[PDB]
This record gives C-alpha cells, structure tokens and sequence, in this order.
C-alpha cells in the first residue's frame, strides 16, 4: 500500500445567523473577484448609515434555552414502545400486575417473549450481582446492590428476566400456548369438518360418477383399440381444453356441454349440487394437518412441565404468582379440547382416505394428498367457462 | 337538479 | 414535554408525547372570503383555517396548502401551524421540542424548508423528523413490515425493516382519498345530484365516510344492487334535502382496486403491495407478507381488509401465508407512533439543537436526522 | 503514516467491532484491518461488486462482504457529496445482525460495521467524517 | 450587482467571524423571507426595502 496521510465593525451581541451556500469552488471567474469602487462606497455608506445599530436591537437571538445505565442503547427504545400504557406507574406497580396474567397485557407479554430481549448475555452479567436468589432464601446475592440506583427499565429487566429466568421460558411457554389455543380450536374444528364433509360428498355423489362414465365411454370411442382402458385418474381431465377441432373454434369440453344439455338433463348443472368441494380447494391439507398437530405437541409438552417440569416446583414461585392458579383450572378443560380435536383429526384423515382410494389416487404422493380437491375444482371452473362460452355464442 | 342547482 | 405535530393533506394532528390520542384534530384548510364585508365593527379576520374555517365554509374559498404531498404554498403552511400551537394547543413553543413527520421519497427541497421556518419563526429548542410510514408500524408494535399508507394527498408502500426505510423499494401510487371524492361526485351526478364547488366537496367527503363501503365481489354486488333496493341508504344534506344512493356505496371505493375506472394506467394497491415486495430480498420476503399493516383514513372502509386479503392471496404463491393487520386505531397510528418515539429515553440522542444548527446551518438535517 | 493507526482511530470509541481500509484501484487488497475479524477477508470480486457499474443487481439477494451475508439499505457511493453506502448483515437462526457502512474515496474504500444495538447513523457519520478527511488528503 | 454587494456586506456583519465569506450563490436569496425579528412582524427583506 502507498504511504498514508496524517491522521485527523462587528456587532456587540450575537444575532440571527443567515447561512448561505458559498461560492461553487472558488471565485475564480465570479464578479466577486472584481474589487469595483462601486462596492467600496457601499462599505463606507453602511458604516455611516444608522442600519447596523438597528440590526443589533431588532435581530438579537432569544439565547439558546438548551436543556450509569448498563442497558444497551437500542433496547430502551423497545421497552418504552410496548409498555407505553404504564408510563405513569412506578416499577413496583408494573412488576405486580404482570404476574397476575391479566387480560390487559396479553399483547405486551409477547414482546418480552422475543429472542431480542432474552438473548442479551452482556446485560445478564451486568445485572447478575443485582439479582435476588428467589429460588432459595429469597435474598440478594451480594451485600447492598441497591435497586433504586438502577433506572426505570433496569429495575424491570433484572427483576423479571434475570431473577425469574429459571422458569421464565417455562412460564412464557405456558402463556404463549395459552393464547394460541384460546382462539384456534373454534376455527380448527370448522376446517376439519368442511374437508371431511367435502370428501364424503364427492364419494357419495352419483352425478360426479355419471359424468366420469360418460367421459370414459366417449373417450374410448376416438381412442385406438390398443389403448381401450376402462379407467383413468382425475388429473387426466385437463386434456379436454387442450384438444381443438379443425377450425379451433370449439374444444372437446364444448361438445360435452351441448351433448349433456340435449340428452342428459340430469347432468346439466352439477356445480350447485356439489359446493363444499370448491371451498375445500382453498385450504391446504398438509398445512392444516401440521397446524393442528402442533397443538397436541404443545399440550403434551405442557403436561410434563406442570406435573414434573419447572412449573411443578412451587418453591421458586413468588407468592403473588397465580400462573399455577390459572393454568391448573384450564388443565382439565384443556385435556378435553385436545381429545376432541384428536378425534376430529382422525375423522378427517379416514374420511379423506376412503374417498381417496375410491377414485384411484393415493395420499402417498404429497401433491396428490394436497392437490386432490384442486383438480376437481379446476374441472368445475373449466366446465363453467365452457358452458358460459357455449351459451353466449349460440344465443 | 334534485340536490343542487335548480334543475 | 415534547410536541408531536402531524401535518397532513387532509387532517392535522397535534398533542403531547405519551398521550394516547391527539389533543387537536382539525382540517388542514385555509380560507379567504370571496365577498366583500358590509357589516363593520366585527373585526372579521382576513384568513380562516381549521374548524372555524369549516364552520363558515359557505362564504369561503377553501384551499389545501399541500397537494399531492408537495407543499404548494409555504406562506399558508406556517399559518395553520401558527394556529396549531397558540390557538389549538395554547402552548408556547419556546420551551418545548416539537416533532414533525416527513413523506416517503420526499424531495430534498422541502426538508430544510420546514427546518428554516421552525428554528426561526417559532425557535423551537429541539427537532426531529421521521417518516410517517415508519411511525405507522411503530404504533402497531412491530419494527419490520410493509405499510399500506394511504391518505388524502398521496399513497406510499414502504417495506420497513428494523425501522430503516428502503428507498428503492418505495412505490408511489396516485390513488388517494381526494381522488375518490372527486370520483364520487362525477358518478353521483348519475342520480341527479350535482356537487361542484369546493365548499360542498366536504359534503361528499362526509357522505362517503358514513355510507361507502368495500364490496367483496364487484360482479355479484352490481347484480344484487340492480335487482333489489336493500342496499340503498338515505343521507341528509345540511339544508334538509334527502338523498339516496343505490350502488355508489361500493363503486367509489372499488376504484382503489380498479384504477382504470378513473383511467390511471397504474393498477390498484393490491398489486402495488405485491409489486413492492417483489423488489425486496428473497430471504426477508417471508417476514414482510405476514406483518402487512393498513394505515390512514382512506383505509377506513368496511370490508376493505378481507377484500384485499382475498385478492393478494391469488397474486401471492399458494405456499405463502398473508396476514393483513388492520388495527381499528390505525386512523391515528402515525400520530400515536410519534408520541411513542418522542417519549423514549434514548430519543434525546438524535435531537438537533438550536445551537448546533447555528454552526451547521440548514444542511445539518440531511445528515443528522436523515 | 501507519495505515493500521487509522484502524486504531476507528476503534477509539469502541462503537464498532470491525473496521478496514481497502484500495479499490487496480487489484483490490486490504491495507489495514482488524485481525481475526470480518473485514480482513475482503476479496477483489466483492470490491468489484461494491464499485461496479451495476447498481441494481445487489437488490435481488443482497451481497456478501468478506463472505458474510448482508442486505442493502441505501446506495449513494457514486453520487457526489456523500460517496457512502449502507448495509445490514444477514443472519440465520436469530443470530445478531449489524449495520455496515462503506464510504468511497479517490483511492480507498472505508468500511465500518458496528457492534450489537448500535444505530446505523452513528456508524455512517463516523465513516463519512474520516472519508471526508481522507479525500482532503488527496487519497 | 449593487444589490448583491449590499446584502453580502449586511450578511458579513450579520454572521460569525469564522463564517465571514466574501461570496454566495444566486440560490442563496431564499433565506431572506424566512428570517424574522423578535415579534415576527418584519424580515430581513422587509427592513431591506426601508
Ligand atoms: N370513516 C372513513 N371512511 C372513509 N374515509 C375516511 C374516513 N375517515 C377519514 N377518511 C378520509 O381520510 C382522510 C384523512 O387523511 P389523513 O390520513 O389525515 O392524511 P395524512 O396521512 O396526510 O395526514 C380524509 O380526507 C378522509 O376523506
Ligand atoms: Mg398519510
């Protein structure tokens, strides 16, 4: 590398500063360089005119009126954002209501549940001497370590994160699972009922069976003798729009609409008859199954925690900590919810499966398990546009 | 008009 | 106590740091009488702004100092601020720092222009300027996401990330509330109601705020609207006249999703939301979809949240999940987020002082508060 | 004198954990950097991306700087007045991310990435200052 | 040019010693209206006319 360069008349009172952009580069070619006597007489005129004196009186500025935190600079920003509702309350007041697991801070508890607040090794060492050994004795680890010297948010972090960190992650788990279950069990039962009903309706629909037989019988007519199969999969229904006649005006499915209407009045309109399939095509089977399966894993993980985990020990619990007094009442009812959902989960799986073999496809292919109603729905809309175009053109 | 002007 | 002042195209919001609601919420209008005064001795003012201007709007020529985000008149803009501090808030600015907001992709011309008129005319001790879009998700309690910012003047889509704006990813769409109000009147004349002047422009603004709503399916709703009179509602004009609209309730708000109804080549916010997120990085794209937020008074229409959720879902890949966050308080989210930001203890670090400005000049704002 | 002494000047306040100087003319190479850190491993190919004519490709998936993945915030290197760049490191599994700034001089590129929790504005203002000083020295 | 010389001398007396420059761009004229007196009644341009 090349050698490096060195390292880095007047008014009686201060008045308003008028800033400017200066001259571009220098006054190499500007008229400012020219010291015309026209400008010289201006300087003597102003020194004689009573203008500068008035300037001191009128444009004097109004003076200026300008007016041990271990916690990281970024983090004070985050704490004030979420606990804004409690600004008027002292740290002793806000440290108490949070342990009540009240409804008023079901949102703020999620913020302290983030990895950002927990993953702060340097502060945990700094606030460690200020921690109170609440697990045994309930006394300060060091001698004096006054907590009044700490700032407003410093008191909260040491008394909540450092002090209760032994069961903090366990307690938040009991509360994070608390919120998710309270709102999803109602909808999850609705989703699994629709899929099971849709699968049963498709399996128990003669209209859907009848059109497939008509397509198969028509399909075997134009096909060769060596390829006269007696069955086909649902995914093969997409070849109909891809076949065009001599002038490309009318596709294969377009003949079917007028053929059915003229001779098969029973198959004229099957979309109103089978509607739950279309709504079932807007839901992901694997995603729904995984979402429900997540609930059971959290529930069984909770049972070993409340009965034999960190929650089991009450000695490390503060007397004003009703977390044990709130989870246990739900513990019996929560077991009922997981049993019902488990039954519904099994109900959907078998109800989808018996209708799954019934049409020749298998769930072993993950796409086939997911994209089962989509292919049927794809044919439903394809038949809909084919009928609409056929009616519009002829009428 | 109905709401506005005379028409 | 630090003032938090929210200048806006339609509404101006002001209050104090830590407060949960703006103290003064008044229209951002300036009025000058178009008729000579014959009754003397009243001390009638020369210019009228805010609620008082709205009260006597019939004999005034209302003007919006800010149009399409850019301030078209710097002389009137201080007057509403002058009325903001001494009249609405009744507080001397000489002893309180003040907070103002700035618009995405703002030209550099304005940014010192507000700076050079506050430290001099009102000589506020301290100042800070941030994006209204950034403060939107701050009130929502999140730091990373994309904001569906729509208001009276302009609309912006800002995919924020740790509170730091992405300039290249900012998309600007000219489909604002004033456009819809202008679109509401041109379609309201079909029913024999002719509103043309600026004073009655507020009237239709009142009508759409109460009666207009977002329909889930346009094609289904026009068929039902033509068939039945159930959707029709009656509104009362201040003169006592009774009006009824049959299908305009869902037609005017629909232009936000079908700009070709207004004739703009740029498409609706539903794709613009999708268009903006295409510009970001692939790895971060997972977070942005699930923390989408709505903001501004334009997004107040009933049934607007599910309609946009349905449309972008088709645009989005089937693998991805979309979570439209629409807090009911998002009307004042920009103001509330600023009060949250001002109340922070660390917020004293990036203050710009009156002294430091003097040696640094107007140019300090581009580098100090960015 | 002593290209390493700037790194010491860069680390006087302790707000940053990595700092480096690289000459982007001819064959890119590091002139001084913090040993054992991120900035000491800069390749010429990464320098070419930073100073390349294409100012849009690094928006699709970011770029790598010393092999560490980072995302682009704002690009103003080739614009007169600032000659500065802003980056934020990209991490996996909730690993800490840091703000990265790069300032372009006549012959050198000054790179700063701060410690955890440090605002990018503080990192940017310093790198602009030493870059401003360094250009006044005709480098 | 006489007007430009007049305001420059006023500004030089008006400003600090460390910023006593001898020239400015034409675009610098825009700060005259935005500098007010104690009661905000008159500006630098208003007193300039007198
Ligand atoms: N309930 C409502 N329904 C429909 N539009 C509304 C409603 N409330 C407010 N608005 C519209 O929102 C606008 C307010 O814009 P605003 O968000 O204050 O702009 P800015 O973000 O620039 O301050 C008004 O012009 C009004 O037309
Ligand atoms: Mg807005």
């Amino acid at each position: 590398p090349p050698p490096p360069p060195p390292l880095p008349r007047r008014p009686t009172r201060r008045l308003k500063q008028m800033h400017w952009e200066k001259l571009n580069s220098g006054l190499e070619f500007t008229f400012w360089t020219g010291p015309s006597d026209e400008a010289n007489k201006i300087l003597e005129t102003l020194h004689t005119s009573g203008v500068l004196d008035e300037l001191d009186e009128s444009f004097a500025m109004k003076e200026a009126k300008t007016l041990t935190d271990y916690m990281s600079s970024e983090l004070q920003k985050l704490f004030g954002i979420h606990f804004h509702k409690l600004s008027h309350k002292n740290p002793n007041e806000i440290i108490r209501m949070i342990l009540h697991c009240d409804d008023s801070m079901n949102e703020c508890v999620e913020f302290l549940s983030s990895d950002k607040v927990l993953n702060q090794p340097k502060l945990k060492a700094d606030l460690e001497p200020y921690r109170i050994d609440w697990a045994n004795g309930g006394d300060l680890v060091n001698s004096e370590k006054d907590a009044s010297e700490l700032s407003r948010w410093d008191y909260l972090y040491v008394r909540l994160i450092v002090d209760l960190g032994g069961y903090w992650n366990q307690r938040m788990n009991a509360l994070k699972v608390k919120n998710i279950i309270e709102t999803n069990y109602e909808n999850l039962v609705r989703q699994t009922k629709l899929i099971g009903r849709a699968a049963l309706e498709l399996r128990d629909s003669k209209v859907f069976k009848g059109l497939l037989y008509l397509i198969l019988y028509l399909g075997n007519y134009m096909n060769d003798y060596v390829r006269q199969a007696k069955g086909f999969a649902i995914g093969s229904l997409q070849r109909l729009p891809l076949i065009k006649n001599a002038n490309n005006t009318k596709s294969l499915l377009h003949i079917l609409d007028i053929t059915i209407r003229k001779h098969f009045p029973q198959f004229d309109n099957f979309s109103p008859e089978l509607s739950t399939v279309t709504e079932a095509a807007k839901l992901n089977i694997e995603a729904i199954e995984q979402e429900c399966s997540e609930l059971i894993r959290g529930c069984q993980n909770l049972q070993i925690d409340c009965d034999s985990g960190a929650l089991s020990d009450p000695t490390v619990f503060h007397p004003d900590d009703k977390i044990l007094s709130v989870i246990l009442p739900w513990l019996m009812e929560g077991t009922k919810k997981m049993d019902f959902l488990k039954e519904h989960l099994r109900t959907m799986n078998t109800t989808l499966n018996n209708a799954m073999r019934y049409f020749g496809e298998q769930p072993n292919d993950p796409n086939s398990k997911n994209l089962f109603f989509k292919r049927v729905d794809s044919f439903i809309i394809d038949y809909s546009k084919a009928r609409s175009d056929n009616l519009k053109s002829e009428e | 008009w109905x709401a506005x002007c005379p028409a | 106590a630090a003032l938090v002042v929210d200048n806006g195209s339609g509404m101006c919001k002001a209050g104090f740091a830590g407060d949960d609601a703006p103290r003064a919420v008044f229209p951002s209008i300036v009025g000058r009488p178009r008729h000579q005064g014959v009754m003397v001795g009243m001390g009638q003012k020369d210019s009228y702004v805010g609620d008082e201007a709205q009260s006597k709007r019939g004999i005034l020529t209302l003007k919006y100092p800010i149009e399409h985000g850019i301030v078209t008149n710097w002389d009137d803009m201080e007057k509403i601020w002058h009325h903001t501090f001494y009249n609405e808030l009744r507080v001397a600015p000489e002893e309180h720092p003040v907070l103002l907001t700035e618009a995405p992709l703002n030209p550099k011309a304005n940014r010192e222009k507000m700076t050079q008129i506050m430290f001099e005319t009102f000589n506020t001790p301290a100042m800070y300027v941030a994006i209204q879009a950034v403060l939107s998700l701050y009130a929502s309690g999140r730091t990373t996401g994309i904001v569906m910012d729509s208001g009276d003047g302009v609309t912006h889509t800002v995919p924020i990330y740790e509170g730091y704006a992405l300039p290249h990813a900012i998309l600007r769409l000219d489909l604002a509330g004033r456009d819809l109000t202008d679109y509401l009147m041109k379609i309201l004349t079909e029913r024999g109601y002719s509103f043309t002047t600026t004073a009655e422009r507020e009237i239709v603004r009142d009508i759409k705020e109460k009666l207009c709503y977002v329909a889930l399916d346009f094609e289904q709703e026009m068929a039902t609207a033509a068939s039945s009179s159930s959707l029709e509602k009656s509104y009362e004009l201040p003169d006592g006249q009774v009006i009824t609209i049959g299908n305009e309730r869902f037609r005017c708000p629909e232009a936000l999703f079908q700009p070709s109804f207004l004739g703009m080549e740029s498409a609706g916010i539903h794709e613009t939301t999708f268009n903006s997120i295409m510009k970001c990085d692939v790895d971060i794209r997972k977070d942005l979809y699930a923390n989408t937020v709505l903001s501004g008074g334009t997004t107040m229409y009933p049934g607007i949240a599910d309609r946009m959720q349905k449309e972008i879902t088709a645009l989005a890949p089937s693998t991805m999940k979309i979570k439209i966050i629409a807090p009911p308080e998002r009307k004042y989210s920009v103001w509330i987020g600023g009060s949250i930001l001002a109340s922070l203890s660390t917020f004293q670090q990036m203050w710009i002082s009156k002294q430091e400005y003097d040696e640094s000049g107007p140019s300090i704002v581009h580098r100090k508060c960015f | 004198a002593g290209w390493n002494a700037y790194i010491d000047n860069l680390m006087a306040d302790g707000t940053c954990q990595d700092a480096a100087i690289v000459g982007y003319k001819d064959s890119p190479c590091v002139w001084a950097a913090v040993p054992g850190k991120t900035f000491v491993n800069i390749t010429p190919a990464e320098v070419g991306v930073l100073v390349g004519k294409d100012r849009s490709s690094f928006y699709v998936n970011g770029l790598t700087l010393g092999g560490q993945k980072c995302m682009v915030i704002r690009d103003s290197l080739l614009q007169d007045g600032e000659f500065s760049m802003d980056l934020r490191t990209k991490s996996t599994g909730g690993a800490p991310t840091f703000n990265v700034t790069v300032t372009k001089t006549d012959k050198t590129l000054v790179l700063l990435m701060g410690k955890e929790g440090v605002h990018g504005g503080l990192i940017n203002k310093k790198c602009y200052e030493m870059a401003s000083h360094l250009r006044r020295s005709q480098y």
